Formats: structure tokens, C-alpha cells, sequence
């Protein structure tokens, strides 16, 4: 369905896979923002390495729930972010302070252990 | 008449509570917080906005004033927002989850921790 | 219209603050503050009505009603009385001043000290 | 397809959507093979709380990989079983023992910090 | 001319008993920097507790006041700001960082004395 | 308004511009008498250097008010006497004895601080 | 002109640029990225000391010291020319010499150098 | 004619003393700096333009060259602007009011105190 | 081009080797010894891990392993492949990679990067 | 129009940095300098002329103020002359050989040290 399971810790790991579009991605905004209430989490680690090309359109709005994801009191971490992708995030208007990149999900959650409590 | 929207005061963290009240017509949650804000003093004060749907267009009103009672109440902060009120982006501010973990740390920012 | 009251949940001492209506329609605090004393688990709670003028005739909706917490879970407190509501009384319950010292003795009576 | 990214301080996680059949379980178990041949971990967690139905085919397949991947040297634990499946393994002639079925992911690595660094 | 200075030791006790037009206050303005330099200044205190209404004829050169007195080489708070005055500064487009606001001439000596001495 | 506002930490400090007359200096011993009404403070901190002249007349309101203030229960100082003025005052024959007169405002305050809270 | 260039004492990376004269190469950065993350090197450098000038667009130069902050951490330009940094017509970290930004490459991760 | 302003050079501090010379055609005190820069490791540098009354035209050489230093190698810092220069300046950096205790910060940066 | 970076820490002073391998190329050896004594010069590195491969002649590349230890410290050979070491009928320290082999290039000149 | 010269302290001395040469006729580098020992109290200063080719018939100002400002207040000294400039010797003083070690013995006799 797209949207794994992720609770560990009192903090998430929600993987994603292929995609197909920003209207799959609607279905991502909603179950993303209902479990972070239900299950009171601290900080989503998101694993954006299975994509490789991601389209323009799509990152304004992936890009944007980080936003609505640091109001909701979670200063999410985006770990292992491709090349190409990244090719993507230059020519976008960029204003990607306070996200929090990381390399992989080892070091995903050793960064995100450090802003909460250990 | 509905003179009310809500005020509490407890000791200086001197947070609101606010129901569903989404329309631009009260304006009311504004002089009766600013009035406060020198009745008493406020070092940090919360909103706690669990239950609202939803803000239409007007944030203005809302998250606006959050910097324009920077001026004297020493940084507010919103305390459990709802799942679909963050759908709103026309476009910052401390944020929480909750009030059991929000008033620890806005009793963080003055000196008091809880000790047993 | 106004069926909305009032309710709020800080750190597990909550408290759930009382505004102005002196009707005989009020049996909705007389219920819904007793649905949250179960559906979360809270010890003491306060009733905050330090701006409520006045009651007609009945405490019994008022004063027993703070005889079912102590058998739900535990002691409610009043946190202010008005001189003119009280200097009628033609009539026992713990009772505070103010919330600031009020919200001290509940952290005595559940094992918390808020100092640094 | 339907199987996400696992990687997780030389611990491993996997996780089981609603994608019943054999037509994947098979397409699955090499999987799992696979990848715990890359990464070399010692505690596999099979998070399968989602799923509510599976067929009694599906039930020695799964029963079997905690079989296989114990000899690949990772002690599988199956965390969130559900009640309606829980019922029909035992129609199935199981011998369920020293597969350490947890309680959830939360009480699961808890359970496998107990392994590895002690 | 109305508005007076007075010194306590590397600080600035700034009063504003009332304001009328900008050729007061520029009077005011030019009367400030005048003062900074003439001694060895480290913080100005500004008190305001004592005005009903303004206009952005005004408000421009208090809301830059800061933005001057930065530059010349000391902090400044801007102590005492009324609930009416500050919901008139919403016309303004905020760049209200660091300009430390407290709430009456005590506090904001405690908020000085804390970025200085002791 | 010719008197300040006026508040400075369990203290007072109250300015005096350049004035000449007794028809301000009547209201003014009044307007820091209301002030210590409610404002309970434990002494105030007169500042006259701006004046470069004082007459007879006014010069018994500034030798009353030191002796005022003392009986509502506050220590009473007076900073900065310029030359000419503090010629010119002796020939009101004063008495002053519990006038503490420091030398300018810096030092003032040094003075209250022993006096009050030692 | 075959292959740019790298080096790596495996906490951080760096490689050396020196002068190209063209605008139309994009080698330094595709390169760059796909062994940036094939060993994972947290801090990285540029080098760029001899190298004068680069006018055309060094936006692609100067948002590739983008990319590391959100693949992995701190790009830092150690010593641009004088005359280099007077075209400005555009947050980071940067340093002088190649050992005296090492000394604070180094003092991101807290491993520093001993005796 | 005569265009030679100044350079010394006391410590691993470097500042660059700037007399009086209110005019644009000094495109030389950014370029007579920056070589100075990479020449010795200048770590912190003082500008020191507390006689210059006044100007009008430029900030380019006197604060877009402020982010050169901040990547050519660290932390510029202007010295006790002038009343008349500040007087209004509808054109971030750091400053000091004199130069006494200009390098009173500048050798915090680089780690070291004058004590005994 | 003349690129043939040096790229120094200064301290000690490693050196990139992209693969260019022809004979007539002197320029690792004479545009390497002046710009050796130009800093002050300790222990030295080769790091030929792209480079396939020596053809007829590693004499250049191996009396410049000895035109070090006259002018300076010594030079190490970093990261040679398996097929360039085949037959050798012509020593010299060694290592296995850069993130070791400057390592103990700090252990000849005692100094170390703990945590 | 370029009657220039540049003083001010490092904490309690007196730089002064002087550029390409004066001839006799610029005898005003000795009278703006008496004129700052008492506008500011100084002790120590140094004379800084790294950069002056070269003096040809002016060491009767040049070092005869050398005695001045030990008879003004103490302890004038010269910074860096150059090996070109004292071949001409016709006929003591303290001396250095440039500012990063002349202000590093410059505070010992106003008895202070870099530390850490």
C-alpha cells in the first residue's frame, strides 16, 4: 500500500517505494499526519533511497509536509537522498534550512537520538 | 450573549483554551489577550487549539499576532494542532505535541523543572 | 448554539475551567467533566470558577457534583469563590484562593515539587 | 514490490503489508535471503501486525523462512501476531519454539538489544 | 527639549513621555546617537509605557531605532510595549529579530545585566 | 511633560529638565508623592543638572520634598548640584541633614544599594 | 583533460580543482555526488586555491556546495583568489589554507589532532 | 596623486586603519585588503573608520566587501561608526564602539585573553 | 594540461595521481621537487590507485621514490593494483589505502587524530 | 588636502603606522602625535615606519622626538627599519623588528602578557 509500518521508539521510520505520482503522494500526506497524533510521536525519519527520479511538482509537496510535519512538534530527517534526485533540488526554489539530512537510516536515528531525550 | 471565547490564569505560564470558534468575526481573542499581558506579566504562555475546524483563510488573525505579542509576553507557543488545520499553508513559531509535554517545556524556559 | 462548555488537560493534576453561565441547564458539567476523569486517567482535578456570578439555588448540581469525583477518582478542589456567591449560605470540601497556589497543593497531594 | 528497506544498526526490519498470497511469499523469501546476505545482522524482525488472513499454504512458507534464516545465522522474531491468525496455526501441525514471537515493534528491539551489545 | 538621557554605568535609561510628530522625534533620534557617542555606551533601555496611538510616521523611526543604535555599537531593548501600540505595528513588514522586548523598566535591566556583566 | 515616568528596580529614579518656575514645582511635588503612594519603594533619586537656576522660592519645595518624602518613608537623594545653583541655595538657610547627595547618577545608585538591602 | 580527480582519509573526502577554462563542464559535480555517497565521507572540501577565474556561472560551483548539505554535511571552499571572490553577485562555511580548515573540518565531528 | 591609505598588522589580528577620504574613486581599499588577506593569515579584521564624515553613495565597498573577508578567510568588523554616517541608513555585520574594545572581542575569537 | 596538483596539507604532503601514464611526461618528478622544497617538506605520498598501468617504465617512478629521501622525508607508494605489481625485475615503504597509509605517515612524525 | 596621520590604542598604546616618505618640509607627523599623549593617556607607543624609503637629512626630527615623548610620558620605540633606510648613519633607543614581536615586548613594559 505504500505507506509501511513504523513505530519504533517513540519515534517513526516510514519507508516509501516506488512512486507513482503527486496524487499518490496525496494518500502519503494524510497517513502520515493521522498517526503522528494517534501514535504521539517525536521525529519522522523519512527513507527516500528506493526512488531515483522524483518529478518537480512532487517535491513541492514531499518538501512541503515538512513543513507540516515540524508543526505538529517532529523535526523530521530525510536520510539517503539519491544523485539525481538531488539534480532536481537545485533548480527547485530552494529554502531547505532546518531539514535535517542525513545519509542512511544508521545514521538517520543516531542524528535524531541526539534531539530527543539520549 | 456569548461573551466569552476563553481565559485562564495560573501561575506566570498563563495558557487559553479555544474551541471551535472559525470565523473572522472573533477578533475578541486578541484585546482580551493583549489586556492580560500586562495584568499580569507572562513569561511564555500557550494556546492549546486541540479542538478546531477548521481556520479558513485567516491565519493573520492567528499566527500573526504570535510575533506581535513576542513584544511582550517572551515567545508564545501553539500546543497540539490538528491533523487536517495543517493542510492550511499560505506559507517561525515554538510548537508541541501536547499540554503534558508542552508546559514542561514551556516551564523550561523559566527556570523550574519537575523534580520528585 | 452554546452546548460547548469547557475543558483543558494539563500534566496529570488536570484541572477543567468553568465560565460564566448561571442557568439549570448546566447538568452538561455535571456529565462531561466526569466523561475525561475516566477516559483519561486523572487523579485531582480543580473546577477554576473564579469568574462565575452566581448560582441560584443549587449547590446540589454544584457541591455534589464534587462528591462523585471523590468516588470516581480523587478530590476535586474549588479554586475561588466570589464574596457575594458565598455570603449566601443557607448549607466538608477542600478549597483554594487562586490557581497558582491552588495548582501547588495538587502537586502535594500527588507527589510533585516544582522547584529549580 | 510491496517490500521495504530494512537497514538498521546491524539489526534488520522487514515488514508485511496486505499482500497475502504465494505468488509473492515465494517472490518474498528470496527477499529476505538475499538481503540478510548483504547486511550481515543477527535479529531479523518480521513485523506482520497489519494483516489479518492467511492461508494455510502461506503458513508453513512463513513458518519456514524463520526456519531458513536461522541457518543463515539471524534469529528471526515475529512481532504483532494477530488474534484471527493466531488461531489457525495450530490447525497447522506447528512447532513453534525458539522463533521469540514479541508483542509488538516497540517491545521487539528491546528484546533484541539483548542479543547484540550484551 | 522634552525627551531627556541619564546614565547608570555602561547602560542607557532612555525615557518617552509622549510623542507628537517626527520633528520631535527625529530631535529624539538625533539626541540619541549624539548621546552614544559623547559617552562609551554598551545598552539602551527604551521605555514606552506612556503612548496611546501611533502611525507609521512614527513607528518607521522606532522600529529603525534598533536598526541604528545596532550598528553604533551597543544592544537595545525596547521595554513596556502597550497592548494597543503593538497591534498597530502589524502594517509593518517584521524584521523585529533580536530587537529583545520585555515588559516594564525593571525587566529590562534583567534581560541586559544577563548579556553583560554581572 | 516636565516629570518623567519613573520606576528602577525596588527603587526610583526620577529626571528633572531645564525649568524655571513655581507654578510647575507645586503639581511636581505631587506628582512623586503619588507615584511612592503606590509604587512602594524605599527610596528615590532626585537628579537636578540639567537646572542651571533655581530661585527662593523654588528652593524651598527642593528643600521641602527631601523632608517630604522622608515622612512618607522613603530615603530621599540628590544628584548632580551644579555650581552655580549650590551657591546660590545656601542662602536659603538650610539645615540639610539626611540630604546624601551623591556626586552624579552612576554613584547614586551605589549609595541606595548600601543604604537599602545590604 | 581525461579524469578530475579525488582523495579521502574516509571521515571526510576532498579533491583539488585546478583551472578550467570553460563554463560548459558539469563533470566536477556528476562525478562528485555518485562517489559522495559510495563511501560515506561526512565533511568534504573543494580546494579550489589555484584557480583564477571562474565568472561565466559559478552557480553550479556554488549550489554543489548545496548538495552535500543535504546528501550529507558542510561543504567549505578553502581559499578562493582575491580577485575570485570580488564577482559576488550572490549559510556556508569556508576557510583559508588546506591544513588550518582540516583543523575545523575535523572540529565538526570532534576527532582532533593529538601531540 | 597620492592614493597610499594604510595597512598594519599587529597579530594574527590584522586590521587596516582608514583615515579620512570621503570619495567613490577608492575602488583600490577593497583590492589593497584582499591581497593582504591571502598575503598573511589574516584571521579577524578591523576596519576602524572612526574619522570619516562623511558619505552618501557607497556601501558597496563598505559592506557588500564585508561578506569577501566573511569567505575570503573570517569576520570582519566595522569600528565605531560615526553619528551623521548612522544618522540614517535605509541601505547581519558586527561592530564595536571603540577600538580599545574592538580587540577585546577580536582575540576572543581567535581563542586568547591579555591577563596578568 | 600542466595538472599534476599537489594539493598539500603541509604538514605532510600528499599528492593525487590521475591516470595520465606516458613517459614523456617527466612533470610528477620535476614539477613535484621544486614544488617539494617549496613548503618544508616531511614524509610524502604517491596514491597511484588510478593508474593502469605502468608501461616499460617505473625507473622515473622509482628513483623519484629515492630523489625524496635526499631532499626530505620519506615517500610511501599508496594503493597499487594487482596486475601493475606482475613482474618487477628492478625497496621503498608502503601502504594499502589513504585512510591508512596517512595514518602511519603521522606515526613516522608521531602525531595522531583520537577522540 | 592630504595632511594625514592615523593614532589610536590597542588597550593602553599608540600605533603609528606611517606611509611612503615625509621630506623636511612635513614636519607635522611630530606635532599630531605630542597632541594625542594628552588627549588620550598613553604610555607606550610605536613609531611603525615599516614602509618608508627612505630619510635623507631628517634624523634631528625624527630621532630627536625620540626624547620627546620619554620626556612627555615614557618609551617611544621604532618598529622595523629597513635595511636600506639606517645606511646612513652619521651618528640609545629601543627598537624591534616588526609589530607581530614589537607589541609582544611592548606590553611587558606596561606589564601585561598573552596568555593561552
Amino acid at each position: 500500500m505504500g505507506i509501511p509500518i513504523l513505530k519504533l521508539g517513540e519515534c517513526l521510520l516510514i519507508s516509501i517505494q516506488s512512486e507513482l505520482d503527486d496524487h499518490t503522494a496525496v494518500e502519503f500526506q494524510e497517513d502520515l499526519l493521522a498517526k503522528i497524533h494517534e501514535t504521539s510521536a517525536r521525529g519522522v525519519v523519512i527513507d527516500i533511497t528506493s526512488i531515483d527520479f522524483i518529478d518537480s511538482f512532487i517535491a513541492k509537496i514531499l518538501g512541503d509536509v515538512v513543513s507540516m510535519s515540524k508543526l505538529m512538534g517532529a523535526k523530521v530527517v530525510v536520510t539517503g537522498i539519491q544523485p539525481a534526485v538531488a539534480i532536481t533540488l537545485i533548480e527547485l526554489g530552494i529554502t531547505f534550512s532546518g531539514v535535517l539530512s542525513a545519509m542512511d537510516l544508521e545514521s538517520g536515528l543516531e542524528k535524531l537520538k541526539q534531539e530527543l531525550g539520549e | 450573549k456569548s461573551a466569552l471565547q476563553e481565559l485562564s490564569a495560573p501561575l506566570l505560564p498563563i495558557f487559553e483554551k479555544i474551541s471551535v470558534m472559525p470565523l473572522i468575526g472573533t477578533i475578541d481573542t486578541e484585546r482580551a489577550k493583549l489586556i492580560i499581558e500586562n495584568l499580569l506579566i507572562g513569561v511564555v504562555k500557550n494556546r492549546s487549539e486541540v479542538v478546531l475546524i477548521d481556520i479558513t483563510g485567516v491565519p493573520v488573525v492567528d499566527t500573526m499576532v504570535a510575533h506581535h505579542i513576542i513584544q511582550a509576553s517572551e515567545a508564545v507557543r501553539l500546543v497540539g494542532c490538528q491533523a487536517m488545520l495543517v493542510g492550511i499553508r499560505p506559507e517561525q513559531i515554538i510548537t508541541t505535541n501536547t499540554m503534558k509535554k508542552g508546559m514542561e517545556r514551556a516551564l523550561a524556559l523559566t527556570n523550574r523543572e519537575i523534580v520528585e
